[PDB]
């Protein structure tokens, strides 16, 4: 395994013999990308490049196949054919039926290890809430008052300890996504300077707590409490209120109630400021 | 909290954080990576006595020479100068940090607690080639002539077609000596042609067809070689051996007889001076039968 | 060669006509930091229209500087007869080439060689680095260096310390004293910008029994900021022991009296320079 | 102990000099170098002859310079104020003060740098006879062709034997030719070839001068050629009086050439080759 490398034809950068199949195998280390890019390609064509061939296979997966005559178009740059695969390791075969019927000089072409950016370069980003791409690798981190959960990917809120006094902040059920405990009361309080309200966000499907009763009152319970002014208490799958809430505080309580039995997902929400 | 030579990627945080702050502080922390890398780095949490102009508290981070910030305030509040989130790249592989703090964290005149700040910073690699600072490198000569590669760490140099790399690993002279020619017809070029021929060259343009065909050497306009009137072929020769023995040594304006060989093997010797005015030659060789 | 001052580079057999059918090169080597200089005494070489024959090709840092060939007199030849040959790196590069006919074209000749004397020489690496381009970083000097045999030594302008590296230099500007009747002190380096990243001392310690007299000129010229006044750049004047005004801006601070025979300018300094500086006239007066 | 370069600074610089003072510096290089002292800063108390204050240069017993006042380079691209070339391997600077300054006066700043003695050049008395070789930290001499250097390393005097001639075609000249002959020399050279070969010597008619006769037409200077028992010469004058083409029939031959004290010529030259 290494950081860079070349490959040439066969007898570059003379004909190429006959009736030939070489194969060369690229490896970089782990949590790097490839880059492959081709310098030179002059290669006896074919339709769908049959007779006379250059092959890329990434794992399973024929990433390309190239043949011809062709020099780079660009004049500030020497690359002709290039590819990028987010995989450590690559196969290159070229193969060469038992004639030519001209003078081809086959190919010239080189490789180098990226880094990959584990939390762009993928649409799906391993950590719940933040993350940090390091040459070779990655680990995540989590918000105020936030404790990383042992998977060393998803984060997690404790019930008690917090005062929050962050502007723009999260707060999430406790477990969350898993579900909530039984029995317990956890208050979370925000507060902010007196100039600023305190606008709660939460997604309408980012809410799962244990349905009311035939009457409609929740059995568990989720309520916000700004001084006079309540907010709840909120219940059911989906959250019932609009997903952009208005509290008019600088500071606020919000009380999380359940029973014995009946737990479900739960909920998560960010909170920030807006003057008055 | 993290300075140190061999060594990715870091954390730099505010002195006793989480714990808010001691007033009466400035500290300064430098960012080490190694050679041939950036750093780039960023705030998670930020919450800074605020300042209209940071005169009172602010951290300044400054690259290789120059001061790309200071910054002061709160994540979320407009009362000025927070980073939040944004990147803070340097040039070279350093990156100086600082934290600055008065007296008086307490506005109003009674208490305020002020946490402080998260910076994360990773290395990256950087493009020794696309740097292109063409002149003003005498004593490195961190650009290539045809063409450098990029890759994490060091760089490293190669050459175009038919070059071989010389020592430094950074210019490149011609190889062309067994250059070969198997096919049926063909063309044969001196190296980069119509520009100018390189200098002090032993060419050996080898052509050999399958035994039983004859060859037809047709030399194109244009043909230019340093001659003298006097004695031909002083500094430059273009040598042809046919069929193991010399046919002629051109050089000149005109071009050469079309020739005709009798052969199934030719050589085209190539010799140059040290110094390259004149522009070169190109020929097509095609293959005839015999019963 | 290592080590060495001088030297003599002879054809072969010289002075005895030298042999046909030969080419040997000869390598001038001085040590680090010094050019090679040479000339030829005596020069008698196979003549050729443009030197096909014979030649002794001379060349210096990648590049030939002379293909020469004739005799000291003699036309339609290209000798050097004595002509400096300098190179500019420590290695100069000699050849001599000699078909196996020298004696055809008449009949019979004879012909003896050549002398090349050469010498070192310094060079100016002063000159070198900083006549022309150059703005990466490269090992040149930040106010001067000094050319002599060898080697190079650097130096600073009136009132700087030279830092470790021997190249580069900041500011002292701590212990600057003012003892004497009248005078002028000025903002180092004035009215050009005045260096960044300083901490000041002008101390002025006149004769007890007299009282100073502070006389600002123009320009006065510091970074100031209307919000509020001198955040980056800071002029404070302690007079006998106490604070008596801290000045930035555009116009001058108005004619101080001080009362004193012991005053102190402090002077700080930001990380960019822009505006110029100040200048003042400090007089002495009677109680 | 003698050095290459050096530093002097007046006391305190660059702050104000002490009254009362007078200082001395010794300027030190090794044999064969000069010295090049030159000042890159001028700020001293200004009096007529340089009386109260000043700073002075001497070499051995006699005053190279003295110096004061305030003075700053005109020469935007150079920093010398004042500057002294000396051929000698050893200065002196003395700087002194009187009891008194009226201004604030910060001094000054000076530095040497030792040079070469280009021996030939540098003097008017030059210390070769024939030709001279500089180099850095001395001189040795050298010499024209066939000449060799006496034991005194300083002149040279030529040298016309030693010398065998057995090829079968040669060239022989006169010493320095086509300049001038030495004075007050004998010169033989000896030509041996194989029992059954003739010398035969050619020299064209023009190429050959050498001092004339007197008025009864004996040579002052002469060429002459010995041939066993027979003998050619003496010649001289202007013009070479025997034929172009000469048979000695002889297989050796001493050619001889006396000059006397003064009346020299051009000289000759000559060309032998052999007959069975
Ligand atoms: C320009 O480039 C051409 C390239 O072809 C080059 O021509 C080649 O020159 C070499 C010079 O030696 C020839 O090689 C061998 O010559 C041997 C002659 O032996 C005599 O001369 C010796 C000195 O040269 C001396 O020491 C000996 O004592 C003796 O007096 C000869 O024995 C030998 O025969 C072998 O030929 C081939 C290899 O060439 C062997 O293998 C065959 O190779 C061909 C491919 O060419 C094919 O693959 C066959 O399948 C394979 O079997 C074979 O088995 C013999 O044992 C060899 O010939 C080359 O012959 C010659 N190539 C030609 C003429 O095509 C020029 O010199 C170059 N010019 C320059 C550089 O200026
Ligand atoms: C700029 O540079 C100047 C000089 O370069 C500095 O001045 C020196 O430092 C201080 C401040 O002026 C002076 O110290 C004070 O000295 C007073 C008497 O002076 C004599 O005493 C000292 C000690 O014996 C001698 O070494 C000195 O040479 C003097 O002869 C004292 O009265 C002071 O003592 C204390 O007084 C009362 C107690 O009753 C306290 O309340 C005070 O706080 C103080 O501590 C004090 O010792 C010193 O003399 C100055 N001159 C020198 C050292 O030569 C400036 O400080 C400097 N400023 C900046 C901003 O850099
Ligand atoms: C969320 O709540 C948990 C409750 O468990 C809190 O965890 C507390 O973390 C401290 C560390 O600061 C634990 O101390 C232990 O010390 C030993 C000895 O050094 C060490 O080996 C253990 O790994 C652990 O750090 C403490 O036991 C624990 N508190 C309780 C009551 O169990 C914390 O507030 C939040 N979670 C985490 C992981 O910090
Ligand atoms: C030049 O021709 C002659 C004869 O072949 C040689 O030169 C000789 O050179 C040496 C010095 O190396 C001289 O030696 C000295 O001679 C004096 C005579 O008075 C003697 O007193 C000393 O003790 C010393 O031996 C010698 O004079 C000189 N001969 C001459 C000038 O006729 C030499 O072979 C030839 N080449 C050179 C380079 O001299
Ligand atoms: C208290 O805070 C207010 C904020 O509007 C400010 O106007 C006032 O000056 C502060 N009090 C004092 C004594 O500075
Ligand atoms: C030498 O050759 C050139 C040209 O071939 C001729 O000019 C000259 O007369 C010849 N003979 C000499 C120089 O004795
Ligand atoms: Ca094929
Ligand atoms: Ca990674
Ligand atoms: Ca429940
Ligand atoms: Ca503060
Ligand atoms: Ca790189
Ligand atoms: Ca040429
Ligand atoms: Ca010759
Ligand atoms: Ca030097
Ligand atoms: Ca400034
Ligand atoms: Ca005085
Ligand atoms: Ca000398
Ligand atoms: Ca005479
Ligand atoms: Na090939
Ligand atoms: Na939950
Ligand atoms: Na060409
Ligand atoms: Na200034
Ligand atoms: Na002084
Ligand atoms: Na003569």
């Amino acid at each position: 395994p290494t950081m860079y490398g070349e490959i040439l034809s066969p007898n570059y950068p003379q004909a190429y013999p006959s009736e030939v199949e070489k194969s060369w195998d690229i490896e970089v280390p782990e949590g790097y990308g490839i880059h492959l890019y081709f310098t030179h390609l002059d290669i006896e064509l074919s339709e769908n490049c049959a007779y006379d061939s250059v092959q890329i296979i990434s794992g399973d997966t024929e990433e390309g196949r190239l043949c011809g005559q062709r020099s780079s178009n660009n004049p500030h740059s020497p690359i002709v054919e290039e590819f990028q695969v987010p995989y450590n390791k690559l196969q290159v075969i070229f193969k060469s039926d038992f004639s030519n019927e001209e003078r081809f000089t086959g190919f010239a072409a080189y490789y180098v290890a990226t880094d990959i950016n584990e939390c762009t370069d993928f649409v799906d980003v391993p950590c719940s809430h933040f993350c940090n791409n390091f040459i070779g690798g990655y680990f995540c981190s989590c918000p105020p008052e936030y404790f990383l959960h042992d998977d060393m990917k998803n984060c997690g809120v404790n019930c008690s300890g917090d005062v929050f006094t962050a502007l723009i902040g999260e707060i999430a059920s406790p477990n969350y996504p898993k579900p909530y405990p039984e029995n317990s009361r956890c208050e979370y309080q925000i507060r902010l300077e007196k100039g600023f309200q305190v606008v709660v966000t939460l997604r309408r499907e980012d809410f799962d707590v244990e349905a009311a009763d035939s009457a409609g009152n929740c059995l568990d319970s989720l309520v916000f409490v700004a001084g006079d002014r309540q907010f709840g208490p909120y219940c059911g799958h989906g959250f019932p209120g609009p997903l952009n809430i208005e509290t008019k505080s600088n500071a606020l309580d919000i009380i999380f109630q359940t029973d014995l039995t009946g737990q479900k997902k739960g909920w998560k929400l960010r909170y920030h400021g807006d003057p008055m | 909290s993290i300075p140190i030579p061999q060594k990715l990627f870091g954390e730099v945080t505010s002195p006793l954080f989480p714990k808010p702050y001691p007033n009466n502080f400035e500290t300064t922390t430098v960012i080490t990576v190694p050679t041939g890398y950036r750093v780039k780095l960023v705030f998670q949490q930020f919450d800074l006595e605020p300042s209209e102009g940071c005169f009172y508290d602010y951290v300044k981070i400054s690259a290789d020479k120059k001061s790309l910030g200071r910054f002061c305030g709160q994540l979320g509040s407009p009362l000025g100068n927070p980073p939040g989130k944004k990147e803070f790249m340097s040039q070279g592989n350093k990156m100086l940090l600082t934290f600055h703090t008065d007296f008086s964290n307490e506005e109003n005149g009674t208490i305020m607690f002020y946490k402080g700040f998260l910076a994360y910073y990773q290395a990256v690699d950087l493009d020794e080639c696309a740097s292109r600072s063409k002149s003003g490198e005498e004593d490195p000569q961190p650009q290539c002539q045809h063409l450098c590669h990029n890759y994490v760490g060091g760089y490293f140099c190669s050459c175009r077609p038919g070059y071989e790399l010389q020592e430094d690993t950074h210019s490149c002279q011609a190889e062309c000596s067994s250059e070969l020619y198997t096919e049926a017809s063909g063309y044969i070029s001196s190296l980069e042609y119509p520009r100018s021929y390189p200098p002090d060259l032993r060419c050996n343009y080898s052509i050999r067809v399958e035994r039983g065909l004859t060859l037809h050497l047709k030399f194109l306009e244009p043909f230019d070689i340093d001659d003298h009137q006097q004695v031909h072929c002083p500094y430059d020769q273009l040598q042809i051996y046919a069929n193991g023995k010399n046919i002629g040594e051109f050089c000149g304006k005109q071009r050469p007889p079309d020739l005709d060989t009798s052969s199934n093997a030719v050589d085209l010797l190539f010799f140059t001076d040290e110094s390259g005015d004149s522009r070169g030659w190109k020929l097509r060789y095609t293959t005839e039968i015999i019963k």
